[PDB]
């Protein structure tokens, strides 16, 4: 998980947690990001917090745990193996 | 040889033996290993508050793209100092 | 009182993506999306395929010059994964971390070069 | 006992009163607030100073980086079509000096230095994203200010807080206590180099020997002495 | 052992156990991070083969000039069957040698083609073999560069036929490289025909593949 | 010995005014008065040899010339070469020696000549004039400080080369001379540069006004459209003769080079030049027949 | 623009398209059409018959498009026959002439380095991208030396105020150079610096006001850099 | 929490410093700016070169872990725009690793980031803020937070954290978690504990750095 601050000069037409990283344009620029490798019991065996960017709150932290367990039980239950 | 050095019935002649070439020279690739899961394209899924994972259709994508384009584009409006 | 418009010059995605990074996220995150096209809280979809390359792959036709014990062929997105696991043996003579082994793992980054591991792979 | 400043720690003076910001003080180019960003003791000027205070934090460094108007002490190691490559401080990006930045220059004439030949110059231009360069002349009289080739003589390190305490404080008793002892010259360079020579090398020695061991213990009240023993040690 | 690898204990010992035609697959452009890539396939009697074919270019080289492109071809060994560096880098040399006639390398000045050969899952079940590898290649390095949008003289294939590798363009007419180990005698006019045959056939399927897909 | 002559050896890894000759670290003389030259390293009273080669005296001038060297450019000197790189507003060209010489853009004929008008795209499209490998008469123009030389093509006798081939010899087989381009009988022209490289072509108007629109393609790639067989063959069997007086350590100059070529047409096929027992009879006769005419 | 009916729509590399040269009669005079090999086709000789026969061949997978283009009596035509494919940096590699998008990486006393990032293609306008890497050097550098920067005054050119570390700046191809860089200029009023952060990127965005001056709508700092005509 | 530090040891380095942690004892150098390889030059920043070497045997790809986890808390500390096209070269030799390397790195990494962090400050190079790294662990039957624990201590662990905070206003506001790398068993309930716990030690530890700091330069600068 990645976490970014919304710059008021770039708007079209505050801070937001961002999902899976992909794209050049998402590795090159955020620099406060999360990694999690979550068990579906509930428990967690790894938890990577790097703040060079944003401020990692408590908030971002829970919202990436809470994530981070919603997709282990899709990938553990999906292709039944 | 050179322009204006061939005459009109050496060009034709040209065309004739040409269309004589070109009409002389007149199964499903079903996968085998990694052909059903390497040229997949890409899909994307978001998680409700069930916690159940949902797919995002590719249209809605597509527009998504076409979207912001436009929105990049012509409306990139006018700014004031 | 010095009043004076700016026009902005724009750019495609492709060609902004490509000139400043920074400012083709913060473009698509002011209309609630990202550069991949996705929102902020959606993740890429999952696909895999278990044992294809295993010689234990068909449990009536078991390959006899194969050595590979499992693998797993996944794609996420636009990303393609290809594991494969192969054994060795070798003679030996609580919940504590000195009961517990590991896979020894060699991960190849394919970025059209040739050389040394990469730091990322190492 | 002094009163010591941290990177990241608000910064005393209010925004109200112009600030000149010198070393060790940055203005961020995004958020627009002065803050420190390195470690020692802040300095700030009194008021009245033509209505501007300059402040800035004295840090302990010995990696020299070029700024404008500061007298160095560099090394010819290359010659260019135009100018002479010249090096500052080892592992240092290296500085451009001019054919045309000498006395009595012309396009027909170039400079007789060769690379090896240590030049006492001024730093006239330090760009921070570009090669900074120096000049050996006064560039509106068109005389030499002192500037020019060392001859002879030994250079020694040092560190930039050592340097400039002997280029710009009278109060620093090392000139004097050197010369209690023998008659020398010397060059200052606020790169971290110090340039002694005498008539005779036991006398540069001696001083080498004392400027050394003084930059190390860093006690004023001693230099005296560390001068003394020095000198006499050079007699056995 | 090694500083840079994770090959577990070095007194562990591997494990040793006691004891149509043609078939072919055909895919494009699933690689995002190069110009042009394909997904070779095919299956037949006892020998299955899946390569993967990556071409990175035209991109800079920064060493004097040159009027025309260069191109490099790498073979990387797969996960199963495993090959001699030496017999990977002839079959490059091989290949370098046939591209070097098709590829329009006058319209790339100073540019570098690399094109990268992936013998990803090679299986040998029967219960020198690179000779019956090297059309496929030929066919995922043809594919790659025409993905890529690298300028061909014409469609390049090949043919296999006892140990004989025959590469062919316009129509079978020409040759642009001949390769044979093994085989028998005064069998050339036989492995010309029948590979002139796998040639049109896989041209036909490439060209299905590039313009359909 | 009809298709390959293959010479075999066994037991053997290989076949196995008095001008002084002088080694590294002998001493040559004890004059101090002496002014040592190349070759030469002193101390005090004391001259040695720092190569092995003849004792020289000019004047007051003591040298030791050595047996062998690369070839050492001097000013005005008539050299063949191929441009090794391109950079800036100069090129680089291969001549032969320790150093490549370098050919400032300024240095050259520009096409169009005298009528052109200076352009400030020149220095940006001197691939269009001369580019790596291309090969070109020069003059050693002038000389640097470690004696590399710098080339000019200022002439119409100096420029880009054409219709013909490339062969060189040893330099120290070419001496200076009046002139270095020479006619031939089988209407072909050779260009002896001092520097050993060699260029033999079929004779042009210029070479014949030279003892007797076309500004703008002086730097052409392209090649004489006609150029027959019997020209071709000549050029082969020059190029053969040349390699013989060279293998023969015969120093070339264009008499003993028509001499050969003639001698050299009691042989068929020109093929049969390449031989050793052919080259080394060649030379030969060459030098047995300036001996009878010259006594 | 517009092919004959007797060419072939779609193309792959090797598929022929059209003789050299064609012909035919309008209104009682008969007009000679010229095709030129251009991007995506090459002129190849066959043999058929015992005859030669050159013919334009597509190298390319794609589209065949004709234009027409010229820059006793007898009337000829001169068309250009090309293959389009249907982002792909290969076939538009940056020629003489050709207008780039390119990101200082360093500035020199006498030149300004770049790599080259995109080519402007001919009729907003369009783009194509390179997808080569600027962390393994993988795109093509380039140089725009002092003397090129600007049109007038060539001679006293400051660097340092014509671009900075990180500027992209749209430029003009002069030459291929050598193997390492390109040559471009910016002497025109549309060349310049396009798009620029204050501080080399650790500031705010800074669009261009004047053509030698680039302010910021936030701050209201200003920086000196040859920009591009607003 | 009872560290030990010296600073400016070395002679040949801009910067140096020795960080001990009971047994896990690590000397750090720092060299910049300096003038850079091409390969390293960053356009508009300042480019890191990161070395670890470990106490036993030469590097491997565990110390090309520890390179990469000290890099991502030392590059946002540095005021990387001051230097352009500048190398900064940061070179940690640990001298005694003071747990199993075999089974951890804990200490090694704590210890490194904060040997760098001081011979940064050694060196004279911009820091945006002040750093403070500390190891921490939870034990297997008691399932307690020990912070600063012994090799003895990690045998009988469940997890092992890695913890470095970014304090700005004289050591006492947290700007920022520059890295947490919590490996091993645990829930959410331990992690902010174990936050909790470990910024009150992580502070006490600026405060203590900040007394070395100015103990050991202060006699180098004038009053
Ligand atoms: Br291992
Ligand atoms: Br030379
Ligand atoms: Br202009």
């Amino acid at each position: 998980y990645g976490i970014v601050e919304l710059d008021p000069e770039c708007q079209l037409q505050n801070t937001v947690l961002i999902a899976d990283l992909d794209t050049e344009a998402e590795e090159t620029s955020i620099h406060s990001t999360i990694s999690i490798l979550a068990a579906p019991s509930g428990n967690y065996k790894q938890l990577t917090l790097m703040g060079g960017g944003a401020k990692i709150t408590p908030e971002m932290i829970k919202r990436s745990l809470l994530l981070s367990r919603v997709r282990a039980d899709d990938l553990s239950t999906r292709f039944n193996i | 040889i050179l322009l204006e050095t061939i005459s009109v019935p050496q060009i034709r002649d040209v065309m004739e033996r040409f269309s004589v070439l070109c009409n002389s020279n007149i199964v499903t690739n079903s996968s085998i290993l990694l052909g059903k899961i390497l040229p997949r394209e890409e899909h994307d899924i978001a998680y409700s508050k069930d916690g159940l994972p949902n797919k995002v259709k590719t249209e809605d994508i597509r527009i998504r793209a076409q979207n912001f384009k436009s929105a990049l584009a012509n409306l990139e409006d006018i700014i004031f100092e | 009182l010095e009043t004076i418009e700016i026009h902005p010059i724009t750019f495609p995605p492709e060609v902004l993506a490509r000139i400043s990074p920074e400012l083709s996220l913060q473009r698509h995150l002011s209309l609630g999306i990202r550069p991949c096209l996705r929102k902020y809280e959606e993740f890429r979809d999952v696909a895999i395929e278990n044992n294809t390359l295993s010689r234990y792959a068909d449990a009536g036709n078991i390959d006899t010059k194969n050595n590979i014990l499992g693998s797993n062929v996944l794609k996420s997105g636009k990303t393609i994964v290809i594991t494969s696991i192969t054994g060795g043996i070798i003679e030996e003579t609580e919940d504590i971390i000195a009961n517990y082994a590991s896979v020894y793992p060699v991960v190849e980054v394919e970025r059209g070069r040739v050389g040394a591991c990469t730091d990322e792979e190492m | 006992m002094s009163t010591f400043i941290f990177p990241g720690d608000s910064f005393p003076v209010d925004p109200t009163t112009p600030v000149k910001l010198g070393p060790g003080i940055y203005c961020d180019p995004n958020t627009q607030e002065i803050r420190p960003v390195n470690t020692g003791v802040l300095h700030v000027s009194a008021k009245g100073k033509s209505g501007v205070q300059t402040a800035y934090i004295d840090y302990s460094s010995k990696r020299y980086i070029p700024s404008v108007n500061d007298f160095v002490i560099g090394v010819i190691i290359g010659t260019f079509s135009d100018s002479y490559k010249v090096s500052l401080q080892n592992f240092s990006s290296s500085v451009s000096l001019s054919y045309m930045a000498f006395p009595n220059a012309s396009k027909k004439n170039r400079p007789t230095l060769q690379v090896g030949d240590l030049v006492y110059a001024r730093v006239c231009t330090a760009e921070k994203e570009l090669e900074a360069e120096i000049e050996c002349f006064d560039s509106t009289t068109g005389r030499d200010a002192g500037f020019g080739i060392l001859e002879d003589g030994m250079i020694i390190d040092v560190n930039l807080n050592f340097a400039r305490q002997l280029l710009f404080n009278n109060d620093f008793p090392l000139l004097k206590v050197l010369a209690a002892h023998t008659k020398f010259e010397v060059a200052i360079g606020l790169n971290g180099k110090i340039w002694v020579k005498c008539e005779e090398l036991s006398n540069t020695l001696a001083c080498y020997r004392t400027i050394m061991e003084c930059c190390q213990k860093n006690d004023t009240a001693a230099f005296k002495d560390i001068a003394k023993r020095q000198f006499k040690e050079i007699l056995t | 052992q090694d500083r840079r690898r994770l090959l577990g204990p070095a007194a562990a010992k591997p494990m040793a156990f006691s004891n149509s035609e043609q078939e072919l697959s055909l895919h494009t452009g699933f690689i995002e991070n190069c110009n042009g890539s394909a997904l070779v396939e095919a299956r037949s009697l006892g020998h299955q083969t899946s390569l993967i074919s990556a071409v990175y270019g035209p991109r800079s080289i920064r060493g004097s000039f040159t009027s025309q492109g260069t191109i490099s071809i790498q073979l990387k060994n797969g996960l199963l069957e495993k090959y001699n560096t030496n017999e990977l880098k002839e079959v490059s040399s091989f290949l370098m040698g046939i591209f070097n006639s098709v590829v329009n390398l006058s319209r790339y000045p100073k540019s570098g083609i690399d094109i990268f050969v992936y013998l990803t899952y090679d299986k040998d079940l029967t219960n020198s073999q690179i000779s019956s590898l090297i059309p496929h290649c030929i066919t995922s390095i043809t594919l790659a560069l025409a993905d890529a949008g690298i300028e061909l003289v014409d469609m390049a294939g090949a043919g296999e036929a006892n140990g004989t590798v025959v590469s062919f363009i316009k129509n079978g007419e020409e040759i642009v490289g001949f390769w044979k180990d093994d085989g028998d005698d005064e069998d050339l006019l036989e492995c010309l025909d029948r590979c002139k045959e796998q040639y049109n056939r896989y041209r036909d399927l490439m060209i299905s593949c590039l313009m359909n897909q | 010995s009809e298709v390959i002559t293959i010479t075999k050896r066994n037991g053997a890894f290989q076949n196995s005014s008095d001008s002084q000759i002088v080694t590294p670290g002998e001493l040559v003389t004890d004059d101090p008065i002496w002014m040592r030259g190349h070759g030469t390293y002193f101390l005090d009273n004391m001259t040695y040899s720092s190569v092995a080669g003849t004792v020289s005296r000019v004047n007051r001038l003591l040298s030791v010339i050595p047996l062998k060297g690369r070839y050492a450019p001097e000013t005005g000197d008539h050299v063949v070469g191929r441009i090794a790189e391109v950079g800036n507003k100069r090129w680089k060209v291969d001549i032969g020696g320790k150093q490549h010489a370098v050919l400032m853009l300024g240095s050259v004929n520009l096409p169009g000549g005298i009528l052109r008008r200076k352009s400030e795209s020149d220095e940006l499209q001197m691939r269009s004039f001369l580019k790596e490998g291309d090969l070109l008469n020069a003059e050693v123009q002038s000389l640097f400080q470690d004696g590399s030389a710098s080339l000019h093509t200022r002439s119409l006798k100096y420029g880009k080369l054409r219709n013909g081939m490339f062969c060189q010899v040893p330099s120290s087989l070419i001496v200076r001379a009046k002139n270095h381009t020479h006619n031939l009988p089988g209407n072909i022209t050779v260009v002896l540069g001092v520097n050993g490289y060699i260029w033999l072509r079929k004779t042009s108007q210029m070479d014949l006004a030279r003892d007797t629109e076309s500004s703008w393609q002086i730097y052409s790639d392209e090649n004489d459209p006609s150029i027959s067989n019997n020209i071709r063959q000549a050029i082969c069997r020059y190029a053969n003769v040349i390699k013989a007086l060279a293998f023969c350590e015969i120093g070339i100059t264009q008499q003993r080079i028509v001499s050969a070529y003639e001698a050299s047409m009691v042989y068929s096929n020109v093929g049969e030049l390449i031989e050793k027992n052919v080259m080394e009879s060649i030379g030969s006769d060459i030098l047995t027949a300036e001996k009878m005419r010259g006594n | 623009m517009a092919c004959n009916f007797q060419f072939p729509e779609i193309a792959y590399p090797g598929k022929l398209i059209c003789p050299q040269y064609g012909t035919e009669n309008k209104d009682g005079e008969d007009i000679i059409f010229n095709y030129v090999p251009g991007p995506g086709t090459k002129l190849i000789q066959y043999e058929h018959n015992g005859r030669t026969l050159e013919a334009i061949t597509a190298t390319l997978v794609g589209t065949v498009r004709c234009e027409e283009e010229k820059k006793t009596r007898r009337t000829v035509k001169n068309i250009l026959v090309s293959v389009l494919p249907g982002n792909d940096f290969a076939n538009n590699l940056p020629k003489e002439g050709d207008i780039v998008l390119t990101r200082v990486t360093r500035l020199s006393l006498q030149r300004a380095n770049v790599e080259i990032l995109a080519v402007e293609d001919k009729p907003a306008a369009t783009f194509s991208v390179s997808q080569a890497s600027s962390d393994l050097g993988e795109t093509f550098r380039g140089i725009i030396r002092s003397q090129d920067v600007r049109s007038t005054d060539r001679d006293r050119v400051k660097v340092i105020e014509c671009f900075k570390p990180g500027d992209i700046v749209r430029a003009q191809v002069l030459s291929l150079g050598d193997g390492t860089n390109y040559y471009l200029t910016t002497a025109r009023n549309d060349l310049g610096v396009v798009f620029a952060r204050a501080a080399n990127g650790a500031g705010g965005l800074m669009y261009a006001t004047d053509w030698q001056m680039m302010t910021s709508p936030v701050t209201g700092a200003t920086e000196k850099r040859k920009c591009a005509k607003p | 929490m009872s560290v030990q530090a010296e600073i400016g040891i070395l002679d040949h380095v801009d910067g140096s410093s020795e960080f001990v942690s009971q047994d896990t004892k690590v000397i750090c150098s720092v060299t910049g700016p300096i003038e850079p390889k091409a390969r390293q030059e960053l356009p508009t920043q300042l480019a890191l070169e990161i070395i670890v070497r470990p106490a036993k045997g030469v590097a491997t790809t565990r110390e090309k872990v520890l390179e990469d986890k000290l890099r991502a808390v030392l590059t946002p500390l540095i005021t990387r725009h001051c230097y352009p096209r500048q190398l900064c070269q940061i070179t940690c030799q640990i001298l005694e690793s003071g747990e199993d390397e075999a089974e951890f790195s804990l200490r090694e990494l704590s210890c490194c980031i904060n040997a760098a962090f001081l011979a940064l400050v050694d060196a004279g190079i911009a820091l945006n803020s002040m750093c403070a790294s500390i190891p921490i662990a939870i034990i297997k039957d008691t399932s307690d937070i020990i912070v600063d624990p012994t090799a003895e201590q990690l045998k009988i662990s469940l997890s092992v954290h890695t913890l470095a905070l970014e304090f700005v206003n004289g050591g006492k506001v947290v700007k920022n978690v520059l890295l947490l790398d919590s490996n091993g068993d645990f829930n959410e309930d331990q992690l902010f504990s174990l936050l909790e716990l470990g910024e009150q030690k992580c502070q006490e530890l600026v405060t203590n750095i900040r007394r070395i700091i100015q103990d050991n330069i202060s006699p180098r600068l004038v009053v």
